RNA sequence: AAGGCGGCCCCCUGGACGAAGACUGACGCUCAGGUGCGAAAGCGUGGGGAGCAAACAGGAUUAGAUACCCUGGUAGUCCACGCCGUAAACGAUGUCGACUUGGAGGUUGUGCCCUUGAGGCGUGGCUUCCGGAGCUAACGCGUUAAGUCGACCGCCUGGGG
């Protein structure tokens, strides 16, 4: 806002694995305010990923994050006739909460059979450095570098 | 202080270049009076002294020739 | 502003020394002035309007010196 | 070829572009690189970064001449006026002097008119 | 004197200012009509033409764009000699006098001591800024008055036409 400095609120850690980062993932996933269905979607999907690829479900979910987390993005600034982007580094809290949004929107597009399927796949490709989430991260990184002489 | 040529009450001369080189910069431009403190009556003679030494090649016009 | 680098040192002091050499020489303060032609009446008006403003701040300093704000 | 030992780096910066040329001490040029052809056509060829990449390109195509020490000679007051020297330092050359050869007239020809 | 005057050197020349003395002895001030000088643009006859650049041509923005912006570009700007005789030619303030509290400066002579080294003491000529009394419609001016007075000249008499 104009003057206020805002302290954020801690959300309840997830019931199963006791990690607030997971508990934030379901909150972004949840649509229309219903955690019961959303928690089922993530829990079944995470179980699917963990069974197929490796152990330590927390690390299994984490590996996708380090492949989608952005580093620098562009914010538009206007001076005269035309406005041009300016690169700027991204704070760590934004990086964690920007990646989950990219994954979720990517999942909602895949034409799989059910939401538990699409989320399961999207985390799988991201853990292998592939998929719509990673390309969207790449588009930001390529555009922040296509024009970066501005500062 | 600012008294250098006030003791030497003459006309500032052009064959004495050891005096002159302290009133020019590294590039060869003339230092303004506001820095050296020389008064107006002796700055004009000093300015003419340089331009008489510049023509006779005793002093450089510019830094790079 | 010809500068010859000295014995060793890193690149920066000689580089930053070069910039300080040009600032004293005022090379950039001249090229921008001669980039376009200003009419001799604008030449005199600009010089005077700078001087009278320079003096006005000089007298206004003593006015604020004598007064207190709180 | 001809394995010239020490050369000169002429930088013709300007308000709208930047041209970098590396010659021998006799004045015979070797190779050049500009921000315009470096891939910044438009409103970008006049930034310190675009000058930096231009100097980096000029450090190439002179490998066949084996330049090692440079006499950087700046000209043409513009944006890419200093950032293109430190880029030459990134190229590995050890420069030995820096000069500002900018043509200053002693009130010569009348300049163009002012812009409205 | 006003217009105006800017690298360096020479040879022709005008006007200011100061010190201390001599000389002439009212020889003065203003000035209708006249006479002279008078930026830039412009004109005539010869030269010169680098850079700028009216007109002109193309590109762009625009509803249009005979403009602003970009790319080129002729007269002109330069020299010699003649015309023109006008400008917001403006401190928008005619010239010459005497008088009327003060500060901060600049520039240029000087006569003393204290040539005690820097320094202090006084007297003239121009010029910048701030301000007291006074002035006035107010802004403001204010020892260089728009203050208090003389001497001559020029001009003003509702707006448009
Ligand atoms: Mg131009
Ligand atoms: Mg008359
Ligand atoms: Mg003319
Ligand atoms: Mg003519
Ligand atoms: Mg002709
Ligand atoms: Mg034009
Ligand atoms: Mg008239
Ligand atoms: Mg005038
Ligand atoms: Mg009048
Ligand atoms: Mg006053």
């Amino acid at each position: 806002p104009r003057r206020r400095v805002i302290g954020q609120r801690k959300i309840l850690p997830d019931p199963k694995f006791g990690s607030e980062l997971l508990a934030k993932f379901v909150n972004i996933l949840m649509v229309d305010g219903k955690k019961s269905t959303a928690e089922s979607i993530v829990y079944s999907a995470l179980e699917t990923l963990a069974q197929r690829s490796g152990k330590s479900e927390l690390e299994a979910f984490e590996v996708a994050l380090e492949n989608v987390r952005p580093t620098v993005e562009v914010k538009s600034r206007r001076v005269g006739g035309s406005t041009y982007q300016v690169p700027v580094e991204v704070r760590p809290v934004r990086r964690n909460a920007l990646a989950m949004r990219w994954i979720v929107e990517a999942a909602r597009k895949r034409g799989d059979k059910s939401m538990a399927l699409r989320l399961a796949n999207e985390l799988s490709d991201a853990a292998e450095n592939k998929g719509t989430a990673v390309k969207k991260r790449e588009d930001v990184h390529r555009m922040a570098e296509a024009n970066k002489a501005f500062a | 202080f600012c008294r250098f040529t006030a003791e030497g009450v003459q006309e500032i001369d052009y064959k004495d270049i050891a005096t002159l080189k302290n009133y020019i910069t590294e590039s060869g431009k003339i230092v303004p009076s506001r820095i050296t403190g020389t008064r107006a009556k002796y700055q004009r003679q000093l300015a003419r002294a340089i331009k008489r030494a510049r023509y006779l090649s005793l002093l450089p016009y510019t830094d790079r020739h | 502003p010809v500068i010859k680098v000295r014995e060793n040192e890193p690149f920066d002091v000689a580089l930053r020394r070069f910039k300080r050499s040009c600032e004293k020489a005022g090379v950039l303060a001249e090229v921008r002035r001669r980039e376009f032609y200003e009419k001799p009446t604008t030449e005199r008006k600009r010089a005077k309007a700078s001087a009278v403003k320079r003096h006005a701040k000089k007298l206004a300093r003593e006015n604020a010196r004598r007064t207190r704000l709180y | 070829r001809k394995q010239v030992s020490d050369g000169v780096a002429h930088i013709h910066a300007s308000f709208n572009n930047t041209i970098v040329t590396i010659t021998d001490r006799q004045g015979n040029a070797l190779g050049w690189a500009t921000a315009g052809g470096s891939g910044f056509r438009g409103s970008r060829k006049s930034t310190p970064f675009a000058a930096q990449v231009a100097a980096e390109r000029c450090a190439d195509a002179v490998k066949e001449y084996g330049i090692k020490n440079l006499e950087v000679m700046v000209k043409g007051p513009g944006p890419g006026r200093e950032s293109t020297i430190r880029a030459l330092n990134a190229a590995g050359f050890r420069i030995t002097n820096i000069t500002d050869v900018t043509p200053i007239p002693h009130n010569g020809c009348r300049p163009p008119k002012k812009r409205r």
